[PDB]
């Protein structure tokens, strides 16, 4: 059994609007993975990620239930 | 508000679990988002071993 | 006029204005609440439980 | 000869509501005293109907009025309308005092002076009201705004710890805020009666500012449409809400209980108190902003003296204007302000705001009125 | 020059003002002997 | 110049647009009921009518058309002759009174 | 002071006519629209400038909120 | 922390404003409450009863009421008993009191959710993104344990274990029981509780529409006549 919601957010990485928030945290994860000594996280672009991905599966998710 | 857990916190103090607040042993703010200190109210001390918070 | 014929018919004598309008309230009160009704239950057509307790 | 005339109890109803001269161009400005009277009556009503269900007991008290939510015949609709009509109220009370300050009505200074006792008096109302729910906006509104009368020195501490009834806003205080949030309103009609009392001396100012007694008009029928058809736009409004959106102008942190221990996230009183509280918020020192957030709303009762232009409506003077509406969009400001957190850029947002408010009413209004006043060779 | 050769409330009003103080100092409840000098 | 100034104001004020002129718009304190009460009679039914105008206009939320606006440079202090005498009376019974 | 001494006035007809003799809406677009224009025009340079300030003050605070909450690279 | 992601908005079945709830989803969701959440959340303003014509028959409520066990109140020998529930009782609470409720759950207490869809900026919006949207920490983020990534959340750190995933029930209906489908019919259902009045309060709006349509210009039609004497009138000075 499939849930429809891996497949929509999957349709919506899709997006061009996605893809570069996706780089924006492909750079962030070299950058915190790459250090020993300095603070940061990379909440801020996965978060700004999820927000394109969501209101992207909001428009289609609903259909199919 | 939260209740700060005793014998805990990068100040050996007291650490809320909550937004990660850390209070000395004298209870003052140290590092975390807790705006001031903690409340420290009006106490005498009756007997040598009796105390009266009120 | 129709509204001529309401006139001397309904409106004039001022009792039977009240008469009128308790009457008609009456009849505006079953019409509209059905009506209204209809309306609602269309448009949530599936989704109450006065369409779906047939089921059990 | 005519019973409306010579009964001495019609006659009152008569002369006040029936054959009083009006003047002709009054405009919809002036529907707002009708509409607060019955947004008055409103309360009363709904709120009896309430309190024949409601508990003040600490314990009781949130899901006694839920209860009604849940369990009373269209204890629903009541409850959202004796809420979002505390809404209504607040929005006819800022037009009314609005349509004050635009058209210097304010002249009329008894009527005038009542009328800001009014604004306090249902302020306390409206305040005490909110925490009868016992939710966690209700209690932690009601202990903060309290405490600032802890600032009074010397008594501060003594005078807000005999309010309470205790150490903290508990049991006592929630049973006593019930009384005062009951009699209230009927001391409210009181002072209204009087209000319009004064009134009745001077007869109604109209938008020229112009005297009008070459062309005042018999109230009904007139004006007797002209505030049911205001009363049924009021209606309309209260109703969208109750029936749409019963919950637009509430926070939803008091749909949680009151809990003494767990602090909510931002602390705010209902919408119609955001200016003051933004007031209030500016000042760094705690006594100074109690003094300001008392100010923002006493100063009311000195517009009068501050009055300088030789006409009395605003209609004619087109600076006066401008200024009027940059008080009116400001205290949009110190509204959005005063729901907001306490963080840049909003906290210097907020001082400006505050500034200008006091700014435009004790020094800039009156001198517009100057300016025009050379301007027209007077 | 006719008010200021009014000023004859200043006297009045000095025993209005301590009418006042006596007044509040009373409702409200050491160095007057006797009441309240003896608790 | 100043003059450029209070025309535009004149203007921008709009008492004009309802055939008023600036006497008509003063508001009535104690000084300006007694200037209005020594009006003669032509004066006095002048304003009577211009204000009734007026407030019948304003009721209709319309204006005259330009042609029956009221010019700046037609507009006589019907009034001022008969309220600077007022004053100057009220100033006097003040002065008297210390 | 009720009708019959509010005021002196003299020289003065009133023409009217019953209600019942007359359109409730006589030429409501017609007229109506163009003066609800003019009526416009006269009011929005003195009303609307302030809300105009009240947008952009809300526009650029909300967005200064916004900024501060991230994070710069330092 | 101190950071957004608020929910986007997605088209409920009751968002449109004259809308009702799709009961049939409140029937499946209350199973979700019912085989899921009510291990450590209460619902305290919910009785057996409340379900009777929204979502389940009378008896049907009944059999659902009979199925927990409820104290009752000094029987002869002054003892307290247990029984079956009726229509009468109040949906159970899973723990005598908080403290214990926090003992159970490292130190936190999962809040009631009589009011849940009300007490929270977003309502269903903000539930359903909850609770479909667990992921695995963003690098550099570690958390204290039993306390989970959820960037809906306030600080992104919640204390609760993802509660839903596919065939985590199973429905009465049959509807396939994936994890999405769950988290919709579970919010239905808390929209539900938090307002009960939700489709007589739209029904009720539509009959206000409807009278206010007929009644506005009717008496503004009414004031336009009697004005219409005033507004009419032609003004005439005439002295001589
Ligand atoms: C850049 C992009 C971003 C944008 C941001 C930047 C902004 C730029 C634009 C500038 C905007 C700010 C400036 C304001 C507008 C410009 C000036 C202007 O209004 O000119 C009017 C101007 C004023 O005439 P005037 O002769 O100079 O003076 C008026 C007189 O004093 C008295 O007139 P009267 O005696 O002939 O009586 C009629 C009068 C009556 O006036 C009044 O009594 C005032 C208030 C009552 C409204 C009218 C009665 C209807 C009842 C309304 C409520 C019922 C329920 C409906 C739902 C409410 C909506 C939320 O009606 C009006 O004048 C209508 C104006 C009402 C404006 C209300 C402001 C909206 C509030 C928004 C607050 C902000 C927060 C938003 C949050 C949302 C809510 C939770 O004249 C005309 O337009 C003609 C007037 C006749 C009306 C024409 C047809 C309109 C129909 C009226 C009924 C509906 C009104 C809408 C109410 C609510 C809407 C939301
Ligand atoms: C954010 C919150 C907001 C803050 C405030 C909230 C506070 C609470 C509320 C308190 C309210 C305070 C206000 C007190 C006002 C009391 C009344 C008053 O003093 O006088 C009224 C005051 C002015 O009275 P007036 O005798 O026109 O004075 C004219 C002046 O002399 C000036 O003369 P003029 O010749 O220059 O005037 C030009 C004229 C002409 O300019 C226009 O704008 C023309 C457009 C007219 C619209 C349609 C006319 C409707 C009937 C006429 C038939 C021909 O414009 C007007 O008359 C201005 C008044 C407003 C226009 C009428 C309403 C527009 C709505 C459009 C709906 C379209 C569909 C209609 C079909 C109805 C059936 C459902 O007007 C208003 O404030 C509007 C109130 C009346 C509106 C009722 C019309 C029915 C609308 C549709 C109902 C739908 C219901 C729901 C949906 C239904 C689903 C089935
Ligand atoms: C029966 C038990 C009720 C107990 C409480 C007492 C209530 C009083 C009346 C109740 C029953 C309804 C009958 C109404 C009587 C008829 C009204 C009337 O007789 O007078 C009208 C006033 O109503 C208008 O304006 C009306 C327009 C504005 C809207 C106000 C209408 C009031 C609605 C009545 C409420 C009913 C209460 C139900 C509670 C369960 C007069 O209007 P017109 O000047 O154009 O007519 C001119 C006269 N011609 C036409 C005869 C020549
Ligand atoms: C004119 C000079 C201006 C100078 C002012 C400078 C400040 C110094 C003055 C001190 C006296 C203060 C007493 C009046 C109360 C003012 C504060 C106020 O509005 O309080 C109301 C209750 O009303 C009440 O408490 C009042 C209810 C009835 C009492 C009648 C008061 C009579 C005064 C009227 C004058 C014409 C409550 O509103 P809040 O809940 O605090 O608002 C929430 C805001 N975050
Ligand atoms: C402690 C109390 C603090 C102080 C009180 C402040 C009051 C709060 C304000 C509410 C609005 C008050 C309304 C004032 C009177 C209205 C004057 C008016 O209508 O002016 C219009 C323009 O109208 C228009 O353009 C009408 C548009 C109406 C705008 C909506 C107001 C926004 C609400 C903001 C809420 C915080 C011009 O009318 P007139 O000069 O009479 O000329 C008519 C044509 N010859
Ligand atoms: C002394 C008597 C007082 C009566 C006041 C007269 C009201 C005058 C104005 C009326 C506005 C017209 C719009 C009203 C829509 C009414 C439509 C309707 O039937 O709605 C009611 C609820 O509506 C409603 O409940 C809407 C009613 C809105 C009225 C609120 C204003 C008065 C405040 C009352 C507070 C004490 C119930 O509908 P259902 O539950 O389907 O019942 C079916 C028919 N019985
Ligand atoms: C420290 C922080 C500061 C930020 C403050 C934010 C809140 C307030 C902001 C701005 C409000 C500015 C209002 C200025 C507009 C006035 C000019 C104008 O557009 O209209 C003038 C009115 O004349 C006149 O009225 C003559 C011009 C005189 C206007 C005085 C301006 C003062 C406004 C207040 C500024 C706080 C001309 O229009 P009308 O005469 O109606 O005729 C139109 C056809 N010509
Ligand atoms: C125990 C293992 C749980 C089960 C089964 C469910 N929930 Fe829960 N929940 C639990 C705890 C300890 C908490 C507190 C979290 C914290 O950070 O302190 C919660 C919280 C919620 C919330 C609140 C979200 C918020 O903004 O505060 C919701 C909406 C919630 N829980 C819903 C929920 C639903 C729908 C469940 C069944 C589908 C469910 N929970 C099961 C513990 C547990
Ligand atoms: C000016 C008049 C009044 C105003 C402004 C007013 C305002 C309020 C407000 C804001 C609340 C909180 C509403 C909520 O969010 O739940 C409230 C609640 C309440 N009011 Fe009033 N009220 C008024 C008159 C009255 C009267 C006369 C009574 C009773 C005689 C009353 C009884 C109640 C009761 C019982 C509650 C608790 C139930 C509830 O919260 O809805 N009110 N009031
Ligand atoms: C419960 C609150 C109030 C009620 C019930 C009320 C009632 C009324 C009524 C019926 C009128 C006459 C109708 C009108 O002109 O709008 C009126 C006029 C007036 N009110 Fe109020 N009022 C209240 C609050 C206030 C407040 C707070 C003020 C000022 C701060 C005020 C000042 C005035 C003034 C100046 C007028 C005269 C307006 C004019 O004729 O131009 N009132 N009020
Ligand atoms: C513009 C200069 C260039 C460098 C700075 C660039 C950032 C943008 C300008 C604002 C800088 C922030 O620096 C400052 O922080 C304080 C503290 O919250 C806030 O300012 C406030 O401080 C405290 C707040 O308790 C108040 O007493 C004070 O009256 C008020 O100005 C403002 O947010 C900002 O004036
Ligand atoms: C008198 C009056 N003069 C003027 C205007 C308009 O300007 C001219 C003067 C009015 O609009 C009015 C007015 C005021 C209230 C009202 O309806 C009531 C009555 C009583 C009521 O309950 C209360 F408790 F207050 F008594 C609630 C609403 C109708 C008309």
């Amino acid at each position: 059994l499939v849930d429809p919601l891996t497949t929509v957010r999957e349709q919506c990485e899709q997006l061009e609007k996605c893809v570069k928030a996706r780089e924006r945290l492909e750079l962030c994860d070299e950058r915190v993975s790459s250090r020993s000594q300095t603070e940061e996280d990379c909440t801020e672009e996965l978060l700004d990620f999820l927000h394109a991905r969501d209101h992207c599966v909001a428009h289609k998710l609903f259909n199919s239930l | 508000g939260c209740v700060p857990i005793a014998n805990a916190g990068d100040f050996g103090g007291y650490y809320c679990p909550c937004h990660g607040s850390h209070y000395d042993a004298s209870g003052r703010i140290r590092k975390g988002p807790a705006p001031l200190n903690l409340e420290v109210p009006s106490y005498e001390f009756t007997s040598d071993d009796m105390v009266i918070v009120g | 006029t129709l509204t001529a014929r309401l006139y001397s018919l309904l409106f004039r004598r001022t009792s039977t204005f009240a008469l009128t309008i308790v009457v008609g309230a009456l009849f505006f009160e079953r019409a509209f609440d059905q009506g209204a009704d209809a309306i609602y239950e269309h448009i949530n057509e599936g989704k109450l439980w006065k369409h779906i307790k047939h089921k059990y | 000869t005519n019973i409306r005339k010579s009964h001495p109890l019609m006659k009152i109803v008569n002369n006040a509501f029936i054959d009083l001269p009006a003047p002709s161009n009054i405009s919809s400005w002036w529907n707002f005293g009708s509409l607060l009277g019955i947004c008055l009556i409103l309360q009363i009503l709904t709120g009896l109907f309430l309190a024949m269900h409601y508990t003040s007991d600490t314990t009781t008290a949130f899901s006694s009025v839920t209860h009604i939510c849940r369990d009373v015949n269209y204890g629903w609709i009541i409850r959202y309308m004796h809420a979002n009509g505390a809404s209504m109220f607040f929005i006819c009370l800022y037009m009314h005092v609005g349509r004050g300050l635009y058209y210097g009505s304010y002249t009329f200074l008894e009527t005038w002076n009542i009328g800001v006792i009014l604004l306090l008096t249902v302020m306390a109302t409206a305040f005490m009201g909110y925490v009868l729910p016992w939710g966690q906006m209700s209690f932690w509104g009601a202990t903060v705004i309290t405490n600032l009368l802890s600032a009074i020195p010397y008594i501060g501490t003594n005078l807000v710890e005999w309010i309470w009834g205790g150490f903290s806003v508990d049991k006592a205080t929630l049973t006593r805020f019930f009384a005062f949030h009951f009699i209230l309103p009927f001391i409210i009609m009181a002072i209204a009666m009087v209000h319009l009392l004064f009134l009745h001396e001077t007869g109604s100012n109209n938008p020229t500012g112009i005297s009008s007694d070459v062309d005042k008009i018999p109230f009904h029928p007139y004006y007797t449409i002209k505030d049911i058809l205001g009363a049924l736009l009021l209606i309309l409004a209260l109703m969208l809400l109750v029936l749409f959106a019963p919950d637009l102008l509430g926070d939803p942190d008091n749909y949680t209980p009151a809990n003494p221990l767990n602090t909510p996230p931002h602390i705010k009183p209902e919408w119609y108190f955001l200016f003051a509280y933004a007031i209030l918020r500016s000042i760094p020192n705690k006594l100074g902003g109690v003094l300001a957030l008392a100010f923002s709303i006493l100063i009311l009762a000195l517009i009068p003296l501050l009055h300088t232009s030789k006409q009395r409506s605003m209609m004619f003077r087109p600076l006066s204007q401008c200024l009027f509406w940059a008080l009116v969009a400001d205290l949009l400001t110190l509204t959005w302000i005063g729901g907001q957190p306490v963080e840049h850029p909003y906290i210097t947002i907020g001082q400006l705001a505050s500034v200008l408010y006091f700014l435009l009413i004790l020094v800039l209004m009156p001198t517009a009125g100057t300016i025009e006043n050379k301007l027209l060779k007077w | 020059r006719y008010r200021q050769l009014a000023r004859n409330w200043v006297p009045t009003a000095s025993l209005w003002g301590a009418v006042g103080a006596v007044g509040l100092v009373w409702a409200t409840d050491d160095w007057v002997p006797y009441i309240n000098g003896k608790f | 110049w100043l003059e450029g100034i209070r025309k535009w104001y004149y203007n921008a004020a709009g008492f004009n647009k309802l055939g008023l002129m600036r006497d008509d718009t003063i508001h009535e304190n104690d000084d300006v009921k007694e200037a209005i009460r020594r009006l003669p009679e032509n004066l006095y039914n002048d304003r009577v009518f211009r204000i009734k105008r007026a407030l019948d206009l304003s009721m209709r939320q319309q204006i005259l058309p330009k042609e029956q606006w009221t010019k700046y440079e037609e507009d006589k202090s019907y009034l001022e002759p008969y309220l600077k005498e007022v004053i100057r009376e009220r100033k006097e019974r003040e002065e008297w009174a210390k | 002071r009720q009708f019959g001494h509010l005021t002196r006035v003299r020289h003065v007809i009133t023409y009217s006519l019953s209600p019942f003799e007359q359109r409730a809406f006589p030429h409501y677009f017609s007229k109506g629209i163009p003066n609800v224009l003019r009526r416009t025009r006269a009011c929005i340079l003195r009303v609307a400038p302030p809300f105009v300030a009240f947008y952009l003050v809300y526009t650029w605070g909300t967005q200064e909120f916004e900024k501060s909450k991230r994070k710069n690279p330092a | 922390s101190d950071l957004e992601l608020h929910p986007p908005s997605y088209p409920w079945s009751h968002r449109g404003l004259l809308s009702s709830l799709d009961h049939t989803s409140i029937r499946r969701g209350f199973q979700v409450y019912k085989q899921v959440c009510s291990s450590c959340h209460s619902m305290d303003y919910v009785a057996y009863r409340h379900l009777v014509g929204v979502c389940y028959t009378e008896d049907e409520a009944k059999a659902l009421a009979e199925e927990v066990e409820v104290q009752d109140g000094p029987n002869e020998d002054g003892e307290m008993f247990m029984r079956p529930g009726k229509l009468s009782d109040y949906f159970p609470k899973p723990y005598p009191n908080p403290e214990a409720a926090r003992a159970a759950n490292n130190g936190a207490l999962p809040p009631d959710l009589s009011y849940i869809v009300r007490a929270r900026h977003g309502g269903e919006d903000y539930v359903f993104s909850l609770l479909t949207g667990y992921c695995e920490p963003p690098t550099g983020v570690s958390l204290r344990e039993g306390l989970y990534f959820n960037p809906y959340f306030p600080g992104q750190a919640i204390g609760m274990a993802p509660p839903i995933y596919n065939e985590v029930l199973e429905f009465d209906d049959g509807t396939p029981a994936t994890m999405s489908q769950v988290a919709k019919d579970v919010c239905t259902f808390l929209r539900w509780a938090a307002e009960p009045e939700h489709d007589h309060r739209k029904r009720m709006g539509l009959k206000m529409l409807l009278m206010m349509g007929l009644l506005l210009p009717l008496v503004y039609a009414m004031k336009r006549h009697k004005w219409s004497v005033l507004k009419s009138r032609k003004l005439a000075y005439r002295p001589p």
